[PDB]
């Protein structure tokens, strides 16, 4: 469960990717610039941990 | 079982508990006052050491004399690196603490009962054996060792200071009846408020929290606020609550 | 005597596991 | 200006005490120096590891010590007072400061 | 006449609950009954390391022959984080030496003697669960970003050195644990961030703060200082230049009134000068063992902030 | 009149070959010559840990003064996975205590005594090479996905608790090692998956199975139970609630008829009640050493499945 | 008449500076004063492991009671990489045994005896900082890619086995550290790449080079050879076939004229044949301790390159 | 309101017992205090580590203790009763509480 | 006597290496 | 005597830290 030496690295790697290694995500445009086309994106996905805590992406 | 035994187990617990309150209390106060200074006279006395023996009073500079001391030994030690040095590198040596040990005896039939000795504080002049002198010595010996006094040794040749007792032994063998053989061991102590402000130096106490059970600490422990004694409740009252408020 | 050594090694392993796995909501 | 009592102090009487305290979730370091001729405590307040203290003042009873200094970002906004527990005429001394020694040095914080 | 004997005290309080304001372990000391479980005269062995980095400071403790009631109180609350404080000194005063939460606890009672174990973390709960979600546009002053993220972390501000009139060069977004994001801002701006005994410390690398501590034979030093490298590896160099790269080591009798980010003056016969502190380790054996503290010093080459 | 003396047996068989059906280490015991190499009266030291997690259960063994023929048979097959079984008990019977493959083997023979070493894995080969490639659409019953993946793993089903009428909420795809995918399904559905002595066990966290074992002074207990936390760290809590979070520890004379997923009853003078099992460690020194087993218990709060 | 007594020498030179040509630690031996700091008659303990893999070979050293001047010279240069060479033998000659850079250095001087520590790396600086940026199109000869990448690494070519007329099948791009990219090309082409004592060695797995060394009781062997597996785990097999998978172990008196990629002949009474070398470990205690070397051999099944 | 027996209690007679119990998969802490003049047990119920108990009441036979308190999120919804095993006229005492001592303190949970 | 300790530390390192590197087709 | 063991464990931890963190421009 948490006794083996390999499980510790497994959980550490799983948690490390959570706060980094962002590759792709869906979103919705909320701000649009027509000169030099650019858009502000609000990612839609999120998760709620069992401890009653939530993870929200900020506006990009 | 029966209630008669419950009235007996309590006696067994009460009397036994009373023993710590006696022994445990005595050491506490013995450490709460640093004025007293104990000293021991091993040999030395008659070769002019009487010059300082007479300085000892009966309240501060207590002195101890044994009925006889058979042998006493003094020793020091040093150590050095066991590997060839790189060359002068004479710093490869350290000094250990010097040790001192001796053997003595306390007898029911003393030959000298000089009252200046703290063993003979209140010993009868004409009946030394009813005074139970050996029991007097042990009671003194444990208290000095337990309180960790820095003892001073007056010896034949030199004088040693800041020595603590680390072990002692007492026995009553079949031979030499009516007496006790005593052994002691001591080692050096490399020791390193109301004070003159001129001698004060900047100090530190680290992080500190609410101090002692106060008007605010009581709330933390859910204790009820201490009522104020009404010596005066006209002046402070209008200002105390307006400026200091109340813990709530 | 290896009993004494195994205990210290076990304690060090425990400390390392604690260091890796700590806190966190998951 | 509602205020609530939130901290109390004690002094051991050593003439050059120095210690760190936490107030309003912020941390400060305090120095207390005893003056012989004036028989009074001198208090210095500053940030942790600061080169020089931000505030220095002389302690007295029923006087708002921080009154003229609530305009700096590193000074508590609460109230610091010394008032006696015994007879009202007793003035601050060396050993008589503490929750039961006779003088109650106290800090109180406004309600926000 | 007395000797110079050690003393200590250990306190256990209520479970720590994080809310919507900075957490202070001080206010959790009192138990529902009022006074806390204090342990004074029992042989104790402890080891407490401290540093200036992302990770919290952790300390270990062991106690022998505890009463059954106290162990029962810890059998309960095994799901919760009890607050604990530790004090140590010399027979006349005791300085705070650690404060945190009981991360781990276990009991082994083979035949003669029970041995309780603890693992304590300095703010572990906050540093590993404080989520954030923030963003900023080009032109935002960097001094505003720093304050915004620290308030999210919900800890008292021990000391901070603001950036001045610095401004962001590119748009930024921050998510995940707040501590991790702040530790990344450290690399790109030459600033050191590390929480310690509940206090947040944000300083600048290379520079140092007065002589808050002086080390000498009178100050209970233990042995001569020796030069020891501050890291277990060497970096390639052009031979920011201001960064660390050198240090020394010293040992002293236990003294809890010292912190990793402080400054010390070294008055010995060979080495003399000023140094920063980088690491601390407090050891202790009540009946038998050392009662000393070890400091890892680092040379400084920046301005005197 | 006799004494109560220990006994054991160790068997070595043919290389293990994975095929297109569940693997049973039992059928590989016999060697090409027929009877296997049995080792009974030689000083042996072994340590075998077991758990309920993704990783296989591994055990270590040491044997002194082996005959040259046996060592030669292991010098060969160093590219292959020989099947091994271990038995232990008390002079009247021996219960299976471990079964797996020889992961590692080395020999050191300095002067007086040779010392052979082993590292054994419980189903290591299957758990680390069984690939999968599966997919399902919205509406598929989850009970079908579970059975499909386990059959891929190619191991006997020790015990499984089906999901009922649960259905997938989103399309799913699975690749890579089958064990890893199943261990991920555990997190999101509150189920425990772990292979042990060749048997696949799939259960639900918090709940437990009768009193299959009773511990008391008559049952060869060793010392009183003590409360020990089941994990080396504490989690943040809302203070699924059903999950574990508490436990205890006990020790007993060696008894191989116990498994991590079983249930035990603790009949002592202080502690009384029912507990799950979470961890096992078997130790043994034939001529000198302990012959005991250690159990890590965990409190339960779910339904009595 | 004499005895057979050990001898050694340790040299410390100028800081190593990487430039635009292959690095040779030999030319950095001389210090600004000329002759280097040589240490001969002081108790020394060292451990030096060598291998054929990406990681550099690292060795540890300890010296007791060094003069203050030498320690001062190392207190300085703590930001720099001093070149160090080590020699050992038997009273008549000393063979080069290690050469690299001082990665770490620390001094502890508790009371009676100072103890200096070192950690040395064999080409650590080059292997961990040599960046590359290269690309090639379909049809490029693989023999050209290999030479291009090695020249980037800036190390002398100890020995290389070219690929012949091999050609790339797909376009390739390489960035990051050159060592990492080369180590990846090893997997897909059955070649072994490893730097050692400054020399680059590129060979092919399974095959081996004459009897450059013979081991026998006359050659100072220590104990009989024993079979030990060359890896701590077993791989699944189809039962490239040419790869390793077997080995043995031997020990001998210290002899620095051996390298991991060499070939040895084993003339014992039980085992006889030719083997590759895979690992080396040199140990030494001048006044007290062993003065031996340990070799891990691996069986070969390829052509005699 | 169908209900099923699911837990039983015992008391050692110590005047200030305190222990933790688990009911309906939730965990609570209980305190029992003995009153001399009224010769009755006082029960306090609250959450783990709570500053103050949520409920305090006096124990009596055949009386629904939780009746007026099934409107809080931290109070069990089951039934808590004390009834005797021996003669029906026996009232709750100090040492007579337990599965075989004479009084059966019991908790039962509704079927959902 | 450090010889005895080094052996146990080596064995523990071996066990950890085995735990990290095991099974697998590569 | 645990003093002797703690020293060896500390040295092994130091070696592992060095192995993980070495060289590099960052």
């Amino acid at each position: 469960y948490a006794d083996r030496y390999d499980a510790a690295f497994g959980i550490y790697i799983s948690r490390f990717l959570r706060n980094n290694v962002h590759t792709n995500i869906r979103g919705k445009v909320v701000g649009v610039n027509y000169s030099g086309p650019s858009v502000d994106v609000q990612p839609m996905a999120y998760t709620e941990f069992p401890s009653g805590t939530t993870d929200r992406y900020p506006v990009i | 079982i029966s209630p008669a035994q419950q009235a007996q187990a309590d006696k067994r617990a009460r009397d036994a508990a009373a023993a710590k309150r006696k022994q445990d209390t005595e050491v506490s106060n013995a450490k709460s006052r640093e004025d007293i200074q104990y000293t021991m006279f091993v040999s030395g006395l008659r070769r002019g050491r009487l010059n300082e023996f007479e300085r000892k009073n009966r309240t501060d500079d207590l002195a101890i004399l044994f009925d006889s001391v058979t042998t006493h030994t003094y020793t020091k030690d040093y150590n050095k690196s066991s590997y060839a040095v790189e060359s002068k590198a004479s710093d490869h040596v350290t000094t250990q603490d010097g040790k001192f040990t001796f053997s003595g005896t306390v007898t029911d039939s003393p030959y000298l009962i000089d009252p200046r000795n703290m063993i003979d504080r209140d010993t009868d002049k004409e009946n030394p054996m009813l005074a139970r002198r050996p029991a007097k010595a042990i009671e003194i010996l444990e208290l000095i060792a337990d309180s960790h006094q820095l003892v001073t040794l007056v010896t034949e040749d030199n004088i040693l200071s800041n020595y603590v007792i680390t072990s002692f032994q007492v026995d009553r063998s079949s031979e030499a009846g009516s007496s006790i053989n005593v052994q002691v061991t001591l080692e050096e102590f490399r020791f390193k408020r109301t004070s003159d402000p001129k001698k004060a130096k900047n100090a530190n106490t680290g992080t500190k929290q609410t101090a002692e059970d106060g008007a605010v600490d009581d709330s933390a422990k859910q204790k009820r606020q201490t009522p104020y004694i009404g010596k005066n409740a006209e002046t402070k009252e209008r200002w105390e609550n307006a400026a200091i408020g109340t813990t709530d | 005597l290896r009993n004494m050594v195994r205990a210290v090694v076990d304690e060090n392993n425990q400390f390392n596991f604690n260091m890796l796995i700590q806190g966190g909501p998951n | 200006r509602t205020v609530v009592r939130t901290f109390d102090f004690e002094l051991s009487g050593y003439p050059d005490e120095t210690f760190r305290v936490v107030l309003d979730s912020v941390t400060y370091e305090l120095r207390f120096m005893w003056n012989e001729r004036d028989e009074s405590w001198f208090m210095s307040l500053g940030d942790i590891g600061a080169q020089r203290p931000t505030i220095t003042s002389k302690l007295t009873c029923y006087s708002d010590i921080l009154a003229p200094y609530r305009y700096l970002d590193n000074v508590p906004d609460g109230n610091l007072y010394l008032w006696p527990l015994g007879d009202i005429r007793t003035r601050a001394g060396r050993f008589n400061i503490g929750p039961l020694k006779g003088i109650q040095m106290t800090y109180s914080s406004l309600i926000e | 006449m007395r000797a110079m004997e050690r003393t200590y005290t250990l306190v256990i309080g209520r479970p720590v609950v994080i809310g919507e304001k900075p957490v202070n372990i001080e206010k959790f000391a009192n138990t529902s009954k009022g006074d806390a479980y204090e342990i004074k005269d029992l042989h104790i062995e402890f080891n407490v390391k401290k540093d200036n980095s992302k990770e919290p400071n952790k300390g270990y403790v062991t106690v022998y022959n505890l009463s059954d009631e106290v162990v029962n109180y810890l059998s309960v609350n095994q799901r919760e984080s009890l607050a604990v404080m530790l004090h140590a000194g010399y027979n006349g005063d005791e300085k705070l030496i650690f404060s945190g939460t009981v991360e781990y606890v276990e009991d082994d009672f083979p035949e003669e003697t029970r041995t309780t174990k603890f693992i304590l973390g300095d703010g572990t709960l906050n540093l590993t669960t404080a989520t954030t979600a923030r963003s900023y546009r080009k032109g935002t002053p960097v001094n505003s970003v720093l304050n915004d993220l620290i308030a999210d972390l919900k800890l008292p501000k021990g000391r901070v050195i603001d950036f001045g009139n610095q401004t962001l060069q590119t748009s930024m977004a921050f998510t995940g644990n707040a501590s991790q994001n702040l530790a990344n801002l450290a690399k790109n701006t030459g600033s050191t961030f590390s929480v310690q005994d509940g206090a947040v410390y944000w300083t600048k690398e290379g520079s140092r703060f007065n002589v808050m501590f002086e080390i000498s034979e009178e100050g209970g030093m233990v042995g001569t200082p020796t030069p020891k490298q501050p890291s277990s590896s060497k970096k390639l160099i052009k031979a920011h230049d201001i960064k660390e790269d050198v240090g020394m080591t010293v040992s002293t009798l236990l003294n809890g009134a010292i912190l990793p980010e402080s400054t010390v003056y070294l008055n010995t016969r060979y080495h003399k000068g000023f140094y920063k502190v980088a690491e601390l380790t407090h050891r202790g054996g009540y009946e038998t063992g050392d009662w000393i503290t070890e400091l890892g010093l680092v040379e400084t080459r920046g301005e005197l902030i």
